[PDB]
RNA sequence: UUGGCGGAAAGGCCUUGGGUGCUUGCUGGCGAAUUGCAAUGUCAUUUUGCGUGGGGAUAAAUCAUUUGUAUACGACUUAGA
RNA sequence: CCCUGAAAAUGGAUGGCGCUCAAGCGUGUUACCUAUACUCUACCGUCAGGGUUGAUAUGAUGCCCUGACGAGUAGGCAGGCGUGGAGGUCAGUGACGAAGCCUAGACCGUAAGGUCGGGUCGAACGGCCUCUAGUGCAGAUCUUGGUGGUAGUAGCAAAUA
RNA sequence: GAAUACUGCCAGCUGGGACUGAGGACUGCGACGUAAGUCAAGGAUGCUGGCAUAAUGGUUAUAUGCCGCCCGUCUUGAAAC
RNA sequence: GAAAUUGUUGAAAGGGAAGGGCAUUUGAUCAGACAUGGUGUUUUGUA
């Protein structure tokens, strides 16, 4: 949601030249991470490790108010809010390895290859 | 286990889609001829989807047949299934999808009893 | 021995194909030293190999192989057509194929 | 037959020679042509001086730097007459083209290597005496290439080196056929000789 | 019920087929092929390797021996198809490959249940090549540079057109 | 035309070098540093 | 349509490989002397070469003999139809008219 | 290992000495099989990561501030341990 | 044959490239490329001509043999797919889960469509023979309701602060 | 006095390649043989090998080669500026 | 609790459209056939 606004070189960092500071989102969503934080201390987690796994944001309904419009014409004036959730996730090491073990099928030449191989090697 | 058939031959695998099903939501797919007067389907203009005609009907001999070389019947309870004692060369069963899982259970009990081929023998099977 | 060939070398020129249209079930070859469709009736009814190599292992190999036959000779130059059990995938146009020996005749 | 080819363009015409070129290409075999200021067109000078300046004319009228390139190296020119050759639109045609390298004199390492020539599009046996023809590096100069005089100078170079070379090889051949005569009349030779060696 | 029936039901005794007039007759095998012949394998194991002739057996098959000493090829059966007949001939006189037949080869495939994957030959077999070629080789021993010939591996080179060369 | 070598001094002011850093006041003003060092024996790396 | 004067060969030709009766209204292929002897055996037919000989030798049955006979439904000739453009007169170097003799070369071609 | 030549895209070419394996230039001895009558019967190179143990060196840019030889914003030009 | 005669506006078109004992022009001879065309074969359908009451076993509107044919707007006719409701039947399905909804999961039919698996679901629904109609949607600047791109854009600048 | 060219005929012989295997107890027409019987005679059989698993195959996504103008309508004519 | 439309996750492609038709490569995913009757008891629960 990006077209006909400014730039700015603050973007640079995150290698775009459009970029802004929605004030109003940011007091909102750091209000969730201090809710999420303090759900994650009671569950009895570290608070140390603890990275935004999940976040997504999806539409609400509207509300809507008038505008007037030249020669009594009235148009459509509302807001768009957000349901805002998320989810904190502590930072895990390696997670596993040794997956199937990849069974093979080999044809009666094929045997005979590998066998004349292996006697002629060691 | 079935009957010997010759090999299946369909003409044509392809389902046939109704003419911008892909381009417009609210055109659904189901096949629809077009009656338009300058539509390049209609006049079947090189390059374009192929309209569904008796040219593709399959073989007398093979119609109606599963891969496995059977025809479908569908059954719903234990005396239904009785009635294909004699054709299990040609007929295979197959549970319809509103039987109860203890209802299927007996009709699978029976149907191995008497040799019938069940088509689904894995519907609402808990475990 | 350096060389262990047993078969001649071509080239996957095109389908069968006019101006607009193409048959892909049908092949052109051109082999190497053949300039003449008399010279190429001796090469009828051998087997042509397509031998490509693919990331994913199926059944003991990287390489998977085409396998097919020519029909007749093509044009007055010794370009062949030769069909496979499925057809080249239009971008072999110009790879390398193998044509063997077998089954000979002499 | 061959993993690349490498053409020696001197006497050749462009038309010609790019046909039989491009065919090439779409075959598989990859190519590089050398020496494309010594290709040859059939035609007085002045005839083909006009036909670039038409061509020159030919460009986008509301912005001239999106109409029709006119390259003016001798090589450009003749990779113009190839591109529009080969069906350069499709991922087939610029994979063609991805395989042919066109040169302008006779560069580094491919000039340690073998050259060859097509006898079906060469100037002597394709032109009926009398007419008259043009040079690339010629007209190219004339439209605005300017760099005749460096490869001329490189080639002046390239050609002095490359005479040692084969007086070296020829003194060297010369050892060989010498030694060759002694061996032959001898119980060896009398079989190939019989046996048609 | 779901489905009501249907009326008719197809027959289910199967039918006999009709009585084949394909009759079967042995080959017209191309003249080139006589027993005693170098020929080439152009496929198998031991393909590109030069070979000596010996019989034509019942199953559309020749018998072929390398000789077993020269190059290592043993009593072996193969197909005429996957063969080139060359000029070289070898007189064959005086061998005994009346023993040889299509029984005298046979595989006894092992049980689907019975599977190995670590892993010989029979007697019989062995003494069979040893005395046959020891008889041959009696004869190659004959024209020069032939045991060298048959040692060799044949291959196609550049330039070489099978179109136009001869065997 | 093409440019195949370059060969600088040994020794460098301080204004000319300050073309090479786009923030000089935090840096370790490590310019031509190992270069110098091509110096130090008479004419191995530059008369060359 | 090209049309000239058949040998004895090309009739032969034809009625052995395309030769087809219309038996009630059908287009049987002949395949056998008996399907002959059924329907023209009223005029003195009985053999394939019977119809061959009232065919090439104009005889009094000619027009019961030819109607007998589906029209003979021949493909494109083999070796080509020899010129460049056919719808022009055969001696305009064309392929249509009457080619008196020459149509033996082109019927066995076309059959 | 010795030296020379090559800058057009040199990135290669030629050359000194010694060692080393082979050599079908020529004559011998043994092995090959069962992959069972063919199933490319796998032998090339392209990049990257992860391990080894062996050498080698210890940066800069951007944001923020500042400048005005710049500028709508970007961008440009500056300066600041 | 070629040249003069021969002047129009964006840059341009023997289709392009390019082509000079041609890849040009006049003429002749073959070889070769290919259409849903022609010859042959398989299958589908339609039409036409025929056989087959005999007991047993089903469908005599059934099964089988032979030949020919298959383009199509406006239009005509026929055989079928599906929806709401009605009479009859399957002593049909179903809270051990009906209907509905989702499913680059599966099967059948040329198709209209039919069937199953899997997830949600909680209370009714289906198969066949017939009856009946307010019975099948993409268009009508269609009606009602809902939602987009434009777009975080135009902009929120009179009345001195 | 012949040969050879060209044209035409052979119910003259023979090599190589490609695609198809429809039908399903017998009946018919034939041919080979003194007969038995056999046969290429009203539509393919025989021998052998591998695999029996996503191998073949289907679906779907993508890439490649070629082709493909937006639908309904009025109109002689619609992709229509 | 469907669709238009949207967010996150996952896969894939993207040089002035995308979408489609024929065939195939590649990746992902998916069904069936593999007991048959039978020689037969080298057999257990002995039929
Ligand atoms: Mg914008
Ligand atoms: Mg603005
Ligand atoms: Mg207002
Ligand atoms: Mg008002
Ligand atoms: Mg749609
Ligand atoms: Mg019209
Ligand atoms: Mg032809
Ligand atoms: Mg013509
Ligand atoms: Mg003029
Ligand atoms: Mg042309
Ligand atoms: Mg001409
Ligand atoms: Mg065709
Ligand atoms: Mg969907
Ligand atoms: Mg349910
Ligand atoms: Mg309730
Ligand atoms: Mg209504
Ligand atoms: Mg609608
Ligand atoms: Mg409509
Ligand atoms: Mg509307
Ligand atoms: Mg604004
Ligand atoms: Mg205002
Ligand atoms: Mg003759
Ligand atoms: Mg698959
Ligand atoms: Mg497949
Ligand atoms: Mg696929
Ligand atoms: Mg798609
Ligand atoms: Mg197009
Ligand atoms: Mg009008
Ligand atoms: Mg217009
Ligand atoms: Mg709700
Ligand atoms: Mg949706
Ligand atoms: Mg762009």
């Amino acid at each position: 949601f990006n077209s006909s606004i400014g730039r700015t070189a603050q973007g640079k960092e995150f290698g775009v030249t459009k970029a802004r500071w929605p004030a109003k989102s940011v007091k909102f969503v750091q209000g969730l991470l201090q809710n999420a934080a303090a759900n994650a201390e009671a569950k009895g987690l570290d608070a140390t490790k603890l990275y935004v796994s999940h976040i997504q944001v999806n539409q609400a309904p509207k509300q809507r108010r008038r505008t007037y419009r030249a020669h009594g014409r009235i148009n459509k004036y509302e807001s768009s809010p957000s349901h805002i959730e998320l989810v904190v996730t502590e930072k895990e090491e390696a997670v596993a390895k040794a997956a199937e073990k990849k069974v093979v099928r080999l044809t009666s030449r094929q045997r005979g290859r590998i066998a004349a191989q292996k006697r002629i090697a060691a | 286990a079935s009957l010997p058939h010759p090999k299946i031959v369909k003409k044509h695998t392809k389902k046939f889609k109704r003419h911008h099903s892909d381009r417009y939501h609210r055109v659904a797919e189901n096949w629809r001829k077009q009656k338009g007067i300058d539509s390049v389907v209609r006049r079947r203009f090189r390059g374009n989807i192929s309209q569904p005609k008796i040219g593709y009907g399959s073989n007398k001999k093979t119609k109606f047949l599963s891969p496995s070389g059977h025809k479908t019947f569908l059954v719903a309870n234990v005396k239904d299934l009785e009635t294909l004692t004699m054709h299990t060369k040609t007929y295979a069963a197959e549970i319809a999808h509103n039987i109860s899982a203890k209802n299927r259970v007996v009709i699978l009990a029976r149907a191995k009893a008497l040799g019938i081929k069940v088509t689904n023998p894995k519907g609402r099977l808990a475990l | 021995a350096e060389s262990h060939r047993l078969y001649v070398k071509g080239k996957h020129l095109s389908y069968q194909r006019s101006k607009r249209v193409n048959n892909p079930n049908v092949s052109l070859i051109k082999i190497e030293g053949v300039a003449t469709p008399q010279d190429a009736q001796f090469y009828l009814g051998k087997r042509i190999a397509y031998v490509y190599r693919a990331s994913k292992e199926v059944r003991g190999s990287k390489i998977r192989v085409m396998w097919g036959k020519v029909t007749r000779t093509h044009g007055n130059s010794g370009v062949v057509r030769a069909t496979f059990r499925n057809n080249l995938p239009a971008k072999t146009f110009g790879a390398s194929v193998r044509i063997f020996l077998y089954p000979s005749n002499i | 037959v061959e993993p690349v080819v490498v053409i020696d363009g001197k006497g050749h015409l462009v038309g010609r020679l790019a046909s039989v070129v491009a065919k090439q290409l779409l075959n598989g075999q990859k190519i590089v042509v050398v020496r494309a200021e010594e290709l040859n067109i059939s035609g007085e000078f002045f005839r083909n001086k006009l036909k670039y300046h038409d061509f020159l004319r030919k460009a986008t009228a509301f912005n001239k730097t999106r109409g029709p390139f006119h390259f003016r190296a001798p090589s450009r020119i003749f990779y113009k007459a190839l591109r529009g050759m080969v069906s350069h639109k499709t991922a087939r045609g610029k994979a063609a083209l991805e395989r042919l390298k066109v040169f302008e004199g006779i560069p580094p390492p491919y000039d340690k290597k073998k050259r060859v020539v097509v006898p079906q599009a060469l100037r002597v046996l394709r032109l009926k005496p009398g007419r008259k023809y043009t040079t690339l590096g010629k007209l190219s100069t004339s439209v605005g290439w300017k760099y005749e005089d460096v490869v001329a100078k490189l080639e002046a170079k390239r050609k002095v080196s490359s005479a040692e070379y084969y007086a070296k090889k020829r003194a060297f051949t010369k050892k060989v056929a010498s030694a060759n005569a002694t061996a032959a009349e001898s119980d060896v030779a009398k079989q190939l000789a019989a046996l048609g060696y | 019920t779901a489905q009501q029936a249907p009326k008719w039901y197809p027959s289910e005794d199967v039918a006999a087929p009709k009585k084949t007039r394909k009759a079967v007759r042995p080959q017209k095998l191309r003249a080139s092929l006589v027993p005693g012949t170098v020929l080439i394998l152009l496929a198998g194991r031991f393909r590109g390797k030069r070979v000596v002739y010996l019989k034509h057996l019942e199953d559309n098959t020749l018998l072929v021996t390398g000789p077993f000493k020269v190059n290592g090829v043993p009593l072996r059966r193969v197909n005429a198809r996957y063969v080139i007949a060359t000029s070289t001939k070898v007189s064959v006189e005086g061998v005994n490959v009346e023993k040889f037949n299509v029984e005298y080869f046979a595989k006894e495939k092992l049980t689907k249940k019975e599977k190995k994957e670590a892993n010989e030959i029979k007697a019989e077999r062995v003494e069979d090549q040893k005395v046959v070629d020891k008889a041959l080789i009696a004869e190659i021993k004959k024209t020069p540079l032939l045991k060298q010939y048959l040692s060799a591996s044949f291959s196609l080179k550049n330039g070489d057109k099978p179109h136009m060369l001869k065997f | 035309l093409r440019s195949l070598t370059t060969v600088w001094a040994e020794h460098l002011s301080d204004e000319v070098k300050r073309r090479f850093y786009k923030n000089w006041y935090k840096s370790k003003k490590k310019a031509f540093t190992k270069y110098s060092a091509k110096y130090a024996q008479d004419g191995a790396g530059i008369e060359r | 349509v090209a049309y000239g004067y058949p040998s004895y060969s090309t009739i032969r030709q034809l009625v052995y490989k395309r030769g087809f009766g219309k038996i009630n209204k059908q287009r049987v292929p002949l395949s056998d002397n008996a399907i002959i002897e059924a329907n023209l055996g009223k005029y003195g037919i009985l053999s394939i070469d019977d119809l061959i000989h009232e065919i090439i030798t104009v005889g009094p049955h000619f027009k019961q003999a030819n109607n007998f006979l589906w029209p003979f439904k021949l493909s494109n000739p083999s070796g080509g139809w020899g010129v460049p453009r056919k719808f022009k007169h055969f001696i305009q170097g064309g392929s249509f008219g009457n080619r008196e003799e020459f149509i033996n070369k082109l019927v066995k071609s076309m059959n």
